[PDB]
């Protein structure tokens, strides 16, 4: 027997802050493409 | 019960007031037309 | 100069974020008070005697329930019709036991929504429109008004109206077909008439619309974004749609004038739902819809079943069914 | 409102980074997940 | 008592004195704008645009 | 009283009025006749007490909370009928007909319901003396019936009498030999009949107007839904009154 | 405990009804 | 420019949004005192203290 | 009782989906300061 309280830990221990630091970086190759000012800034 | 009641009386004819006395403050000359 | 020009100034300021209004002054603490209590009777509230026979229906989240099967119960058959306020139930125990919120949150709305709909009538007048946005919001006003008040009022009672939830809707509509046949009442069918045309025309006139619009953006960006806001050169060729509309039906059936065609998008659901919940009202004094029971007889006379026959047969057992222990007496007068 | 605040930056994380703190998550999440289900 | 025949739902005589408090609390705050004015001056408008 | 009965129809309702017994007047000695029948009996209790698990310092013995009735105003018994019968050594009183039952429901504290029929049927009040006396005091057995008749249904449509007999929207719990026999006792409604004891106490009494009245205590069982619970002890005390003919 | 997840997905629903009415792109002409 | 373990040093010059953001922290810790606390009632039993 | 595979199925059919809305709104206006030049783009 074990607790149905952790998998609500751990997929959310895993998914809600790894899905923010992908968010980090999204934003930041957008800026770098922001920035360049060719076919993908707009 | 009986001292929540005196409370609604208060809040119902404060804003009942608020209204009665809102159109009667010469509220048809309110437009952008004029004035 | 004087404080209440100040105020009065104010309170019909249309540079205000949302506009109050006078009508705002008993429309904000009205609907703010269904609110409040709406959000604390759904989620916890004890059960409420509701057929006054003291069996207590659960409805609220706490209790074991959902979002489909929760509801704020309507008040008792013991209270029926009486105004039950807070301060008229010796305590809040007694209160919430024979359905106190339901009136609470009812008048409390159907005050709000009366005000809600007045204020879109002030707005109008400062802001120079043309005034009739509130004539239609009279159509779910009435329709409010006509499960939540009237037929309260022509059953005698406030646990005949319709219980705040979801699963609650389904036993008002399936009881309310029982005793009073609303299929067959011609007002529930000029208003399914109503919004099946009003979802026609909605999804008429929103296609040729978008299947007329002038090239003003590329292939990579999106469609939308070739309207700037506050422009005045027109979106669409209005007459690429007609011609459209000339040939798929006929020519005569097309309305070039797009005011008189914006009319009737207005037109069409609005009298379809005002007649609609004077359907509901009329049969909130038991002049029921149409009966055709053992209306196909032969010439022996023996009963020939019709489609209404088997109508009935189920409206018989939702009749026989519904409030199983309210019942002592052969007719359901109530 | 009132002006525009002077005090706007920008956040970076480069594709290093990432790497990092994803497997951050997912070793601290192996490791805790044995505990976690007792 | 809920159903007895008591005028506003007056039932004791301190609800009264909150009746008389509230509309005269905003009626004097109307008096000291709109009152006090000429009640003698006409327009032949269908609207008055007259003063503050 | 006769103060009661000058009024009329529209002044007493929506007052509470016709939920209070009368108050008598006075006190003297009335002697029960040969054929002496009880007129207006009405008995109203005005305070409740549920037989509770109660928190002490450090003791749990058994006290009894009171509790606020949540049904409005609808507890009084009236009009409760019955010959005095004259024993030798005991006048006693066995109730014939009137309205003898009011279903009422109070609440605790942790918010538990407790419906419970209060009753006076089949009443054998039994007291000293022969005459009534300001120090009289008489009481005896009844018998509850149980809160709900045998065709209740209950909400998957279950009665003693009437409805199915099981779990109609579980269809298959009756598969095997063993059935559905684990929840067998949610599906067997059975009729309950249990014991009240109402101990009556006459203090005032008129005997030229013939009506008597007096406090009682009484204490029976709640209700168990025909089984479905245990039923706890239920203790009340209020008022009566009485005409005596 | 299951009614703790409806009770959020409830009040989680306002939250973005409030950010859309008050945090709203506001639309400008030019 | 900033890295992620420094985007909360906008609000260093800045005591007008010191106080925005010192609100925001206890807008979160007295909604989390009121809501464990809702928690807790619909979990405690008060059938026996002793 | 209820089905403990629900809580993953509401809590991940919430929050994966409306976390990948959030990125494409941060991107969106990371793009937009990344071409606008001021203090922001880097
Ligand atoms: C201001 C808006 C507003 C309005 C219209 C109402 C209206 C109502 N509330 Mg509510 N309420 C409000 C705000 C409001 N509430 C707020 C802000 C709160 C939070 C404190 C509450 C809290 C609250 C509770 C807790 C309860 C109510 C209840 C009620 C109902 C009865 C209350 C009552 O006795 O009214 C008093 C009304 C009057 C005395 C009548 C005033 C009407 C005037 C006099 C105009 C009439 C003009 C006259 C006819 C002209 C005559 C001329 C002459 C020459 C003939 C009623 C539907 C009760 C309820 O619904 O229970 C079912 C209840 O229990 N309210
Ligand atoms: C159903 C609600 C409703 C709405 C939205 C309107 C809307 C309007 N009315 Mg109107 N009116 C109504 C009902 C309504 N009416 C009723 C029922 C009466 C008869 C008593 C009147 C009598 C009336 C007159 C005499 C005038 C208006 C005017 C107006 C316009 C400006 C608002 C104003 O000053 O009126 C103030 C609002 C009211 C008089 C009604 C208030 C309705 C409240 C908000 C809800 C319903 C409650 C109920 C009727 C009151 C019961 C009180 C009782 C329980 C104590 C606007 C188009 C004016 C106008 O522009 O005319 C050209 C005007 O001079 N109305
Ligand atoms: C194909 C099937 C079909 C169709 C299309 C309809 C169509 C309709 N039926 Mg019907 N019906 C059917 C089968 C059908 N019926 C059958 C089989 C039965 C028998 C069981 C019934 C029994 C039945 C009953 C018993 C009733 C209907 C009603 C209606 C009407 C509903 C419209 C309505 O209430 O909106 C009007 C809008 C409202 C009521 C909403 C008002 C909302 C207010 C304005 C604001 C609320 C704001 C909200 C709280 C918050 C906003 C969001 C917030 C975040 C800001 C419509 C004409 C109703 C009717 O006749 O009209 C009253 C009705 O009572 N039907
Ligand atoms: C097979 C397709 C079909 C068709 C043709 C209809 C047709 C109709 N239904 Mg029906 N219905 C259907 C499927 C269909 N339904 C289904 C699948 C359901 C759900 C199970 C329902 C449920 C339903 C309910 C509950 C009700 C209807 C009603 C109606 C009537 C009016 C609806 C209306 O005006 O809509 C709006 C659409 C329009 C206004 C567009 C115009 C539609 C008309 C009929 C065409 C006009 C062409 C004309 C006759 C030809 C001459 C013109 C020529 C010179 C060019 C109409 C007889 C209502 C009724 O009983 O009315 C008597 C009603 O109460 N229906
Ligand atoms: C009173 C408490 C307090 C306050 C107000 C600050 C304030 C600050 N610290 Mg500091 N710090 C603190 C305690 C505090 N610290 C403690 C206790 C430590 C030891 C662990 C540190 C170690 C530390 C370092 C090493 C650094 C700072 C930095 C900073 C600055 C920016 C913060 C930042 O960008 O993080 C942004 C953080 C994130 C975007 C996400 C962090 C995610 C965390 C790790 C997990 C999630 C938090 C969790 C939900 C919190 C639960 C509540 C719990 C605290 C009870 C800011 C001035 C930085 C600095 O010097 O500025 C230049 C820096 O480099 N701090
Ligand atoms: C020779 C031999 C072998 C012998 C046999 C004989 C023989 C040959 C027989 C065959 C003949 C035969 C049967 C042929 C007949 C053909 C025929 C008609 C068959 C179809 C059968 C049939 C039942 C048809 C009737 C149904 C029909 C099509 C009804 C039309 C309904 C109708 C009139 C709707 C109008 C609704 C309306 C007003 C819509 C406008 C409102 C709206 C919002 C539209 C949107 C909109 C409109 C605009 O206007 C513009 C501008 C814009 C912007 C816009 O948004
Ligand atoms: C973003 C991430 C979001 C997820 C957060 C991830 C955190 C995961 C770790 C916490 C969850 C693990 C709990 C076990 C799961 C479980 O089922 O428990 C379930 C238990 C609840 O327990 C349940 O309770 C029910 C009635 O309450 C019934 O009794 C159940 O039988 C019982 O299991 O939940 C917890 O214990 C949650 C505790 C979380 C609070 C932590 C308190 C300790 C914190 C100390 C802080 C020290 C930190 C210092 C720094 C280091
Ligand atoms: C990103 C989002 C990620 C989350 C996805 C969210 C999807 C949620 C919906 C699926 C989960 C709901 C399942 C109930 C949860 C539960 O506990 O089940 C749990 C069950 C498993 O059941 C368990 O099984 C165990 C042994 O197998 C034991 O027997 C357990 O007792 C038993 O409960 O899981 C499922 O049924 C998962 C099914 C998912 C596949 C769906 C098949 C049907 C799809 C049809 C597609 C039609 C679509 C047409 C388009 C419309
Ligand atoms: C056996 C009995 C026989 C029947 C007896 C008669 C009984 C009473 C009939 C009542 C007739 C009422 C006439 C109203 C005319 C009018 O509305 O004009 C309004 C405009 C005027 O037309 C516009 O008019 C303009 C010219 S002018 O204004 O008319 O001069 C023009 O510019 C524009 O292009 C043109 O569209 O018309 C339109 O915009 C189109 C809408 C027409 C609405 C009439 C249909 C009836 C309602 C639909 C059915 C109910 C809906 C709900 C159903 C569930
Ligand atoms: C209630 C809400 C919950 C909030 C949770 C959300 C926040 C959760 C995630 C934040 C922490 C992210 C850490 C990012 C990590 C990160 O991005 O690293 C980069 C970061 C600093 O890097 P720089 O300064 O180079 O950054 C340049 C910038 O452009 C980007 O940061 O390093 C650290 O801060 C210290 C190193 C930690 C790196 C991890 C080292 C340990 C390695 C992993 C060990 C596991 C393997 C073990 C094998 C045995
Ligand atoms: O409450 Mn609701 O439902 Ca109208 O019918 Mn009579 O009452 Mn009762 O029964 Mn059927
Ligand atoms: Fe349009």
């Amino acid at each position: 027997e074990v607790q149905f309280g952790a998998y609500l830990a751990v997929l959310l221990g895993t998914f809600l802050p790894a899905l923010f630091l992908v968010n980090l970086f999204i934003q930041t190759e957008a800026r770098k493409a922001g920035k360049a000012g060719g076919q993908d800034s707009d | 019960m009986l001292t929540l009641k005196i409370l609604v009386y208060t809040t119902v004819i404060f804003f009942v007031s608020l209204f009665i006395f809102g159109f009667l403050s010469s509220d048809p000359s309110r437009n952008p037309n004029r004035k | 100069v004087s404080l209440w020009e100040r105020f009065c100034a104010w309170i019909t300021s249309t540079e205000n974020r949302l506009y109050i209004g006078w009508f705002g002054c008993l429309m904000f603490p009205t609907l703010l008070t269904a609110t409040s209590c709406f959000i604390i009777a759904f989620i916890a509230a004890p059960p409420v005697d509701i057929d006054g026979i003291r069996e207590p229906v659960a409805g609220s989240l706490l209790y074991g329930n959902n979002i489909i099967s929760g509801a704020v119960v309507p008040s008792s058959n013991a209270i029926g019709m009486h105004f039950y306020p807070i301060w008229e139930a010796a305590s809040i125990d007694e209160w919430l036991y024979n359905g106190g919120p339901y009136q609470l949150i009812v008048l409390h709305f159907l005050l709000g929504v009366s005000a809600y709909m007045g204020r879109e009538w002030e707005l109008s007048y400062r802001l120079g429109m043309r005034p009739w946005i509130f004539v239609a919001f009279s159509a779910p006003v009435a329709a409010a008004s006509a499960v939540f008040l009237v037929y309260p009022i022509g059953q005698g009672s406030f646990s005949d109206g319709m219980p705040l939830g979801i699963s609650g809707t389904f036993n008002f509509m399936l009881v309310f077909q029982a005793e009073h046949n609303i299929l067959m009442h011609p007002f529930h069918m000029a208003g399914v008439a109503g919004v099946f045309g009003g979802s026609l025309f909605s999804a008429m006139h929103g296609s040729l619309v978008t299947s007329s619009l002038i090239r003003e953006t590329t292939e990579n960006e999106s469609t939308n974004y070739g309207y700037k806001f506050g422009q005045e050169e027109e979106t669409y060729n209005i007459v690429a749609a007609h011609g459209y509309f000339g040939r798929l039906i006929f020519q005569y059936a097309s309305f070039n004038n797009s005011r008189a065609l914006h009319f009737f998008l207005a037109l069409w659901p609005v009298v379809g739902i005002w007649i609609t919940s004077m359907g509901i009202s009329t049969m909130a004094f038991n002049l029921n819809g149409f009966n055709f029971n053992q209306s196909v007889v032969d010439s022996q006379g023996r009963v020939i079943n019709t489609w209404a026959d088997i109508l009935n047969r189920a409206n018989l057992g939702i009749e026989v069914m519904h409030e199983r222990n309210a019942h002592n007496f052969p007719l359901d007068l109530a | 409102m009132t002006g525009p605040n002077p005090n706007k930056q920008a956040v970076e994380l480069n594709r290093t980074s990432l790497y990092w703190g994803l497997l951050l998550i997912f070793v601290l999440a192996v490791l805790f997940s044995s505990y976690f289900f007792n | 008592t809920e159903g007895t025949n008591e005028w506003f739902g007056v039932d004791d005589l301190r609800l009264l004195a909150v009746l008389f408090l509230g509309h005269w609390a905003i009626l004097s705050l109307w008096l000291g704008s709109y009152g006090d004015s000429n009640e003698d001056e006409d327009f032949f408008g269908e609207i008055d645009y007259s003063a503050r | 009283k006769s103060q009661i009965n000058e009024l009329s129809y529209l002044q007493v309702k929506g007052t509470g009025l016709a939920n209070r017994c009368a108050e008598v007047v006075g006190e003297d000695s009335i002697k029960p006749k040969p054929g002496a029948k009880l007129v207006d009996m009405c008995i109203e209790p005005k305070a409740w007490a549920v037989e509770e698990e109660v928190g002490k310092a450090g003791k749990t013995e058994k006290k009894f909370v009171n509790s606020k009735v949540m049904t409005r105003q609808t507890y009084t018994l009236d009009a409760i009928e019955g010959p005095i019968t004259v024993d030798g050594g005991k006048i006693t009183f066995n109730e014939k007909e009137g309205i003898d039952y009011a279903a009422t429901t109070v609440q605790l504290p942790g918010g538990e319901r407790v419906p419970f029929l209060f009753t006076v049927k089949d009443l054998v009040a039994k007291g000293n003396g022969d005459t009534f006396k300001p120090g009289f005091q008489m009481g005896g057995d009844f018998n509850t019936p149980s809160y709900r008749t045998g065709l209740f249904l209950d909400p998957k449509g279950r009665g003693g009498t009437t409805g199915y007999d099981m779990a109609v929207a579980l269809p298959a719990l009756q598969l095997g030999e063993e059935g559905d026999a684990e929840l067998f006792g949610e599906n067997n409604k059975v009729f309950d009949i249990t014991q009240g004891r109402i101990e009556m106490e006459v203090n005032k009494v008129n005997a030229e107007d013939s009506e008597i009245g007096g406090v009682f205590v009484a204490t029976q069982l709640s209700d168990t839904d025909m089984g479905s619970k245990t039923p706890k002890k239920v203790l009340t005390k209020g008022i009566f009154y009485a005409k005596v003919d | 405990m299951e009614a703790l997840v409806y009770t959020f997905l409830l009040i989680g629903t306002l939250m973005v009804i409030f950010f859309a009415v008050f945090f709203r792109e506001t639309p400008r002409i030019l | 420019a900033l890295p992620w373990y420094r985007v909360h040093t906008v609000v260093l010059n800045d005591p007008g949004r010191l106080i925005a953001v010192h609100l925001m922290h206890t807008a979160l810790v007295a909604g989390w005192a009121g809501s464990m606390a809702l928690y807790e009632l619909a979990v405690f039993d008060p059938s026996d203290p002793v």
